[PDB]
RNA sequence: GCUCGUGUCGUGAGAUGUUGGGUUAAGUCCCGCAACGAGCGCAACCCUUGUUCACUGUUGCCAGCACGUUAUGGUGGGGACUCAGUGGAGACCGCCGGGGUCAACUCGGAGGAAGGUGGGGAUGACGUCAAGUCAUCAUGCCCCUUAUGUCCAGGGCUUCACGCAUGCUACAAUGGCUGGUACAGAGAGUGGCGAGCCUGUGAGGGUGAGCGAAUCUCGGAAAGCCGGUCUCAGUUCGGAUUGGGGUCUGCAACUCGACCUCAUGAAGUCGGAGUCGCUAGUAAUCGCAGAUCAGCAACGCUGCGGUGAAUACGUUCCCGGGGC
């Protein structure tokens, strides 16, 4: 019941933010399953290092997207607030399915 | 020619990046709001003084960190300059700013002012190596662990390019741990333009 | 000196990218391997040998049953990750009969022996394109 | 880029077909990502200078 | 190489004959990393040799090794402007490494239609003493006896 | 490896340090020493892989428990196993023995998933080549300004007596064809990935769920194994070329797209002098995925796993480099 997914790119982050919602909704009651890890996604793009004529010496980079899952198990319309109205650090989203 | 950027190199291992969104349709025109962003404030506000730019996003809401060694031309005369450059940028992007000015603590320490200032000095036709000396100086008086200094082009107006080079104490570049900060700038002459290199080694970060 | 020990177990094995649950237990000695035999599922005596012989070298014989689920991999690598999760097992129930000789073996070791990543500029992980002087 | 070919590449074309990408920092053509746009040489030094969040140098 | 010897991986058994020489025959055959297709070719092999003689197949696959192995054969030497035919005695390893290398390479060479059993033929004549392998054995020594006059460059 | 501060030697450029002995992958350390120090490089810190623990348990997993349409962990449920991903542990010549004047190191052994840097990546010192890029961007000066700006249609960048280079497919039987049947990893997806069903020889078309995705789709892995068949034939090898009929994308496939199908069936019998890659999960081969991208000339590139070798006596010779 109540599904919460955070995305982003630093999983620091990432467990900060799932901690605190976490707390939160203890805070108010309504156990909730721990935060369960989901694979992260892992985007790689190779790039030719010069800008001419030097194809064999290359950089690459990769975007990696750490994805956490919440339940909250008791529906507690208050904690349904208090998860509407916190505050979460900016690099990280949040998708609430009610 | 084959090093690489300090920053670069050590991006996520312990400095970290300028902006902080996270969107995945979308990505491409908030890069571009980004850039535009950026150069508007690069392109304008010389005078300050930038050393870094930082943006956030929260939901059609961004937030714009300037981080500057002397806020008073941002600032203007009671704000009047900060309204309008957050105006500007309603302007340019169409979503809602939150502008904020930061202080440099040590501007003589921070590398990418140190260039600033450098770069200004060979503009205004001050001599290279006094320059480079007294930036040195001034950040080994302010209390660096390690000061390098790199001015390449037609230093002194002359016909052939040069890369005349300053440094002492410590800089380990191939370190991760290292804090090395680093700036470059390009002083604009009457002969081309000096691409001035700086990198500070602050200390040992974890 | 002791011909160990019968006794039920369980263990993992792993080798090139294959996972190997081992659970074994007193029987005859019989093999079921995701469901199949092992003359299905191993259906070749090219790779039979190295699965079983952890027995052999054991003082326990094919009177002894295993139940294997095995994922990842190929055929070779998933006999490896068998054979390294049954030796486990055997270890994991008499650590002092068959420890010395099993181990003796180089049966109680996962190699780490991974295929190489591909490298830029190069046709494999060492294969270089062929140099062309002038 | 010429500044011409880039306004150009930013109009709507005659025919879908075609369309195409230009760095949207740069006006280079060729070698374009569509997850972010910018080109190959944008990319690695924006990337270097960490305004793209979670791009990283892969080491893998 | 210049640091020193490599260090050499063991070399395992066949589980159906039991012994190392035909695991080293499948490993040598093993042409495209194909070691079920090399494994059936030797096998079949040897099932063709205990077919067409009583004898143990893997007991004629060492005689006919006997009979390809080298004692010493010649290398190239540098003294002076003209190049010399050096005899060097051959190790058991190295010795072994040739027969079988030559084994193979002329079965592959036989005029037969299947490796399997020209493989087969090849080591059924070599057994004997016949066949290019031991041909090619016999030519090696005959041209180490011809230089041996050379004996004293070894080092 | 390249240097510096101070000292010292020399009229001076300069030298010493940085030579010597030993060692190391390493200017890595050790010993002695007019040197005493420091810095950039080496190493380590980072990523990944190999062992293990704690935490969490869905979209992942199913050992014990209860049903499921027969059936599918489908179900309640479970923290065991696997895995996912956060934080720890683990390797340090640390222990034992020998060598090593000792000392650095070195050899052997035990423990251990791993032993002497465990494998791989990132990382490229001072500088060299007036090396490449004014065409990614930026810019000094010079030049164009009813044109060297700029818009458009068509053409060209795809030409072809030739030469070189990098590849692909081959020349077959360790193979071709055909039926059946196993085992992956890493990735991508809403103008997208598209299942299922119907239709067509097929490319495809028509309907069309599901999935912003550990859920749904791409999906089939191929090599391999097993049965049948071909029987050494320029072939049931090879698939170039050429003729016919098509499909799809696109405003539009003439120049100049991919693909399907029918027919055609070229050179090629293992390649001269010469030359290239590779020391292990490597070479060899086998398929898969992605970037760009309406489509695609991609056999390219960057990755991914499957199968999986032979050999290294040695430094004499060839090429490149290092100390004196
Ligand atoms: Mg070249
Ligand atoms: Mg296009
Ligand atoms: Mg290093
Ligand atoms: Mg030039
Ligand atoms: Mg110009
Ligand atoms: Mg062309
Ligand atoms: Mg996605
Ligand atoms: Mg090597
Ligand atoms: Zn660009």
């Amino acid at each position: 019941k109540i599904r919460i997914r955070l995305r982003a790119y630093d999983h620091e982050v990432i467990d900060s933010s799932a901690r605190k919602i976490v707390d939160t909704v203890t805070r108010t009651g309504a156990k909730v399953a721990g935060p369960v890890p989901l694979p992260t996604e892992k985007n790689v793009f190779c790039v030719i290092r010069s800008p001419h004529k030097y194809k064999d010496s290359r950089e690459h980079f990769e975007m990696r997207t750490h994805k956490r899952l919440i339940d909250i198990l008791e529906p507690t319309p208050k904690t349904v607030d208090s998860l509407m109205r916190l505050d979460l650090p900016a690099g990280v989203d949040i998708e609430i399915k009610l | 020619g084959q090093k690489i950027n300090p920053h670069g190199f050590r991006l996520g291992v312990t400095t970290d990046h300028k902006t902080r969104w996270y969107a995945e349709k979308q990505y491409a025109e908030l890069v571009g709001e980004d850039v535009k962003i950026r150069e508007w404030l690069h392109k304008n506000l010389e005078r300050a003084g930038l050393s870094s730019i930082e943006i956030e996003r929260r939901s059609e809401r961004v937030t714009i960190f300037l981080y500057a060694a002397r806020p008073g031309i941002v600032i203007g005369r009671n704000g009047a300059e900060a309204e309008r450059v957050r105006g500007e940028l309603e302007k340019l992007t169409g979503k809602q700013i939150q502008l904020n000015i930061l202080e440099v603590k040590s501007p003589e320490t921070d590398a990418q002012l140190v260039a600033q200032g450098i770069a200004e000095q060979l503009a205004a036709r001050v001599a290279f190596r006094r320059a480079m000396r007294k930036a040195q100086q001034s950040a080994m008086n302010a209390g660096a662990l390690g000061i390098r200094i790199k001015c390449s082009g037609r230093l002194g107006g002359a016909e052939m390019s040069r890369s005349e080079g300053y440094r002492e104490g410590r800089v380990p570049l191939h370190t991760l741990r290292a804090d090395i900060d680093y700036g470059f700038f390009e002083a604009r002459t009457t002969f081309g333009r000096i691409g001035v290199k700086v990198w500070i080694y602050k200390g040992d970060v974890t | 000196k002791r011909p160990a020990m019968i006794a039920p177990g369980a263990a993992t094995g792993r080798r090139k990218e294959a996972i190997a649950r081992v659970r074994i237990t007193p029987g005859s000695g019989q093999w079921k391997i995701n469901g199949r035999t092992l003359e299905d599922y191993f259906p070749n005596k090219v790779h039979q040998q190295i699965v079983t012989e952890p027995f052999a070298t054991a003082g326990v014989e094919g009177a002894y049953d295993v139940i294997a689920r095995i994922g990842g991999g190929g055929v070779t690598g998933q006999a490896g990750a068998l054979r390294l999760g049954i030796a486990r097992a055997l270890n994991n129930v008499d650590p002092e009969a068959s420890r010395p000789a099993l181990k003796k073996a180089g049966m109680l070791t996962r190699d780490a022996r991974v295929k190489e990543r591909k490298k830029a500029g190069l046709k494999k992980a060492r294969k270089a394109p062929q140099y062309s002087k002038r | 880029a010429k500044t011409a070919l880039k306004v150009k590449a930013a109009r709507k074309p005659k025919f879908g077909v075609r369309a195409y990408t230009r760095c949207q920092r740069c006006g280079r053509p060729h070698s374009v990502y569509r997850k972010f746009g910018l080109c190959r040489i944008c990319l690695r030094e924006m990337a270097h200078a960490g305004q793209l969040p979670g791009v990283t140098k892969s080491s893998w | 190489p210049r640091k020193g010897p490599a260090p050499k991986r063991p070399v395992m058994v066949d589980p159906v004959y039991g012994s190392p020489l035909v695991s080293q025959l499948v490993s040598k055959i093993l042409l495209d990393g194909k070691k079920t297709v090399a494994q059936n070719i030797v096998y079949t092999a040897l099932e063709g040799c205990r077919a067409k003689n009583n004898t143990d197949p893997v007991q004629t696959l060492k005689r006919a090794l006997d009979n390809i192995k080298p004692s010493l054969e010649v290398k190239s030497r540098r003294v002076g402007g003209a190049t010399y035919q050096v005899p060097v005695e051959v190790k058991p390893a190295r010795q072994t490494t040739l027969a079988m290398r030559w084994l193979v390479n002329f079965s592959r060479e036989r005029r037969e239609k299947t490796m399997a059993e020209r493989l087969m033929n090849e080591i059924l004549d070599a057994s004997n003493g016949l066949g290019a392998s031991v041909k090619r054995r016999e030519d090696t020594h005959k041209m180490a006896e011809a230089n041996r006059a050379f004996a004293h460059y070894r080092w």
